[PDB]
């Protein structure tokens, strides 16, 4: 990963990901979210992420 | 027959029951401070708390 003044970024669409196999990782020190619940992810459609 | 404009009140009454009622059925729209107009996406797209 690059530094925080360069921070990397990237474009992801037309994709179909499961969110369940990534939310249950106990690998992450903090997974917190804004406005959207972790568990509903699986039941919508983005433009683009 | 010839001359119209003459029925003012009538046409008056119900042009002010309409703009009443449409304009009831148009705030129905607005965000009042919430994240969006709608309650169904909002409900599907949270949780309870």
């Amino acid at each position: 990963f690059a530094s925080v003044y360069a921070w990397n970024r990237k474009r992801i669409s037309n994709c179909v990901a499961d969110y369940s196999v990534l939310y249950n990782s106990a690998s992450f020190s903090t997974f917190k979210c804004y406005g959207v619940s972790p568990t509903k992810l699986n039941d919508l459609c983005f433009t683009n992420v | 027959s010839s001359t119209a404009s003459a029925l003012g009140k009538l046409q008056d009454v119900v042009n002010q029951n309409a703009q009443a009622l449409n304009t009831l059925v148009k705030q129905l729209s607005s965000n009042f401070g919430a994240i969006s107009s709608v309650l169904n996406d909002i409900l599907s797209r949270l949780d309870p708390p």
